[PDB]
């Protein structure tokens, strides 16, 4: 794939291994959203919470789907178009995480359902752009998303799909 | 910690 799939991937892969050495707290201390209004000016955070992952797990899987999906949109649609929807989704989907549940969660799914939500609804209404995402899916992203409702991101989640549908909406309709 | 999934 392309520079901007491997760049947040070596990104990824670089805050995990930090969290390895330090411990999870100590890296969640700087890179988290803010949970102090003090702290509102550290612009980082908005973004970096999506760097976090909390087990070999959770940064395979979301490195997977993040590989597949975000290099398939640098690929049809250009290194750009994965900024923004990840610039986007990752702002969105902590704004609505933080509001549901607090300040304290990370990883890269919230940007990972955006991604889905586009290549899915994109695939469906400009066949054209050449980017599609497989019935078998979405329908399982929409399973994944009732058990963390019964220790998962909610609204990130939620919000992170609902970035992706706009998006694709927008991007199609022109 | 939640996880974002």
């Amino acid at each position: 794939a392309g520079p901007v799939t491997w760049v947040m991937m070596i990104a990824c892969v670089v805050v995990f291994i930090a969290m390895q050495i330090l411990g999870d707290q100590e890296v969640m201390l700087w890179l988290a959203w803010p949970f102090d209004p003090t702290l509102k000016f550290e612009f980082w955070r908005y973004f970096t919470h999506a760097l976090m992952h909390f087990s070999l797990m959770h940064i395979l899987f979301n490195l997977l789907w993040w590989w597949y999906l975000g290099g398939a949109v640098e690929k049809r649609l250009g290194s750009g178009k994965l900024i923004v929807i990840t610039l986007i989704s990752a702002l969105l989907s902590g704004y609505v995480q933080q509001k549901f549940s607090g300040p304290w969660f990370g990883g890269l799914s919230g940007v990972v359902f955006a991604l889905m939500g586009y290549v899915w609804l994109r695939g469906e209404r400009d066949p054209q752009s050449g980017i599609y995402l497989q019935r078998g899916l979405i329908i399982f992203a929409l399973i994944w998303i009732v058990a963390g409702w019964f220790s998962m991101a909610n609204g990130a989640h939620i919000a992170g799909l609902a970035v992706g549908l706009a998006m694709a909406f927008v991007d199609s309709l022109n | 910690v939640r996880m974002a999934a």
